[PDB]
Formats: structure tokens, C-alpha cells, sequence
């Protein structure tokens, strides 16, 4: 079709996903197991 | 906003005013005719301000 | 000052206005603007107009 | 549209696209300015916030159609942007 | 009315001349750009 209007769509991602390296969990594996609390008291 | 709203209305209105004298017409395709000039703006223009 | 002295800023700002937000604003809002005037134009003198 | 579409004006349609709507320019931004006018002054006392905001458009908008629809560019930038080389 | 007549005079002299006048000219007109950015 022509160049520009699809050049200009690419370059939204270009910025919009890279912008999103700067900004969400560069983290290991995500929370996985069913999560838990945990009581904890002490009779010395 | 106010601002840039009628700014938005007055054109699409007196470029149909143009065509009915400098080329003397008033009917639907006047209308019709006139925003082929300007449909190409108002959409960019939208895509800057927005 | 004397030793086991530090500091801590409570509590004014955290980042402002006129600060690192207000040029990363408009430097976006350039590299947009820019485009649009492209994606129904191309060139490379509209924009710079 | 006009140096395409139409014919080219190398500077005879930037001059002839000019010609036809200074109107809208003018009638709009005039019709700002005016609706911009009860903020600037007029209200002095239930929101001094309205100064804040006209005082600083009202500025911008003199400055903006006496200007851009004349000497500084605006027709000067098509001129050597657009032609003067590609 | 007088009204329509004044601005068709301006619109068409007056503007439209003096801006031939402005697109004959061009580098000082780029000067008083810089000028006003500075």
C-alpha cells in the first residue's frame, strides 16, 4: 500500500513496548503457588 | 475545551460557505464536496492533540 | 556534623512539576505530533512546518 | 491538496490557499480571546484561578493567528522545507 | 453593509499583497524567527 501510515504505526510499538521494559517487573518466575498465610506464636 | 471545539465546528461550517459563491451552490453535495478538502485534516489533527 | 548524625527528607517531594516530569512530557508529546503528520502526509517537511 | 490534486504553485498555492480561509482563522481564534474573556479579568474574587488560566492563552493566541497567519512562518516553513530541494 | 466590503479589502490587498511582499523577502524574516526564539 503506501510507506508512512504503516511506518508510523510501527514506530508507536517502537517507543509503547520498549517504554514498557522501563516500566513493569524485570522479575524471575511468577507467583505460582496458591498463596498462604502463617500463624506464629512463642511459649518460651 | 471550549476553545478548541468551536474552533472545530466553525470550520467544517464556513468551508461549506466558500463553496456556495466561489462556486455559487448550496445543496448536499456542496456538503459533500467540501469536507473532501478537509476530512484529511480533522482526523490528523485529532492524532496530534490527542 | 559529629559522628552517628545522618538525615532523611520527610516527607517535599518525591518528583515534581518543573522538574523531571514537565521536559519528558513535552519531549514525548513531541515525538508523537511529529507523527500523525506523517501516518496522513508523508514527507519530511510537513511537519517541520 | 492544491499543489498536488489541483496544479503545482511553487509559491502560488501556498499564496492561493491563503487567499481562501484567513476567515476561519479569524473568525475562530477572535471567537476564542472573546469566550477566553470572562477569566482573564471580569471574575476577580470567586476563583482567582480563572486569571491563571486566560491570562496565559490570551497571550498565546495574539501571538498565535497575528503571526502565524503572517510574517514569521506559516508559509515561510513550506517554502524552504517542502521546496528549495526535496 | 460597509462591514463586508472593509474585509474583503483587507483580506484581498493588504494581506494577500503584502504576504507576495513576505514570500518575496525570506531571510529576514528567518532572522526575526531566531530573533523571537531567543
Amino acid at each position: 500500500d503506501r510507506p508512512i501510515f504503516a511506518w508510523v504505526i510501527a514506530i508507536i510499538i517502537m517507543l509503547a513496548g520498549g517504554l514498557a521494559i522501563l516500566k513493569l517487573p524485570v522479575a524471575q518466575y511468577p507467583t505460582i503457588a496458591p498463596p498462604a498465610v502463617t500463624i506464629s506464636a512463642s511459649y518460651p | 475545551a471550549i476553545g478548541l471545539l468551536v474552533d472545530d465546528a466553525i470550520v467544517v461550517v464556513e468551508n461549506v460557505e466558500r463553496v456556495m459563491a466561489e462556486e455559487g451552490l448550496p445543496p448536499k453535495e456542496a456538503t459533500r464536496k467540501s469536507m473532501g478538502q478537509i476530512q484529511g485534516a480533522l482526523v490528523g489533527i485529532a492524532m496530534v492533540l490527542s | 556534623l559529629p559522628t552517628g548524625v545522618g538525615y532523611d527528607w520527610t516527607g517535599s517531594y518525591q518528583e515534581r512539576l518543573s522538574g523531571n516530569q514537565a521536559p519528558s512530557l513535552y519531549a514525548i508529546s513531541l515525538i508523537v505530533v511529529f507523527l500523525c503528520l506523517a501516518a496522513l502526509y508523508e514527507s519530511w517537511s510537513i511537519p517541520f512546518s | 491538496d492544491l499543489m498536488d490534486k489541483e496544479g503545482k504553485g511553487l509559491i502560488e498555492a501556498t499564496l492561493d490557499a491563503v487567499r481562501m480561509r484567513l476567515r476561519p482563522i479569524l473568525m475562530t481564534s477572535l471567537a476564542f480571546i472573546l469566550g477566553v474573556m470572562p477569566l482573564v479579568i471580569s471574575t476577580g474574587a470567586g476563583s482567582g484561578a480563572q486569571n491563571a488560566v486566560g491570562t496565559g492563552v490570551m497571550g498565546g493566541m495574539v501571538t498565535a493567528t497575528v503571526l502565524a497567519i503572517f510574517f514569521v512562518p506559516v508559509f515561510f516553513v513550506v517554502v524552504r522545507r517542502r521546496f528549495s530541494r526535496k | 453593509f460597509g462591514w463586508f466590503n472593509r474585509m474583503f479589502e483587507k483580506s484581498t490587498h493588504h494581506y494577500t499583497d503584502s504576504v507576495g511582499g513576505i514570500l518575496r523577502s525570506t531571510g529576514r524574516y528567518l532572522v526575526l524567527y531566531l530573533i523571537i526564539v531567543v
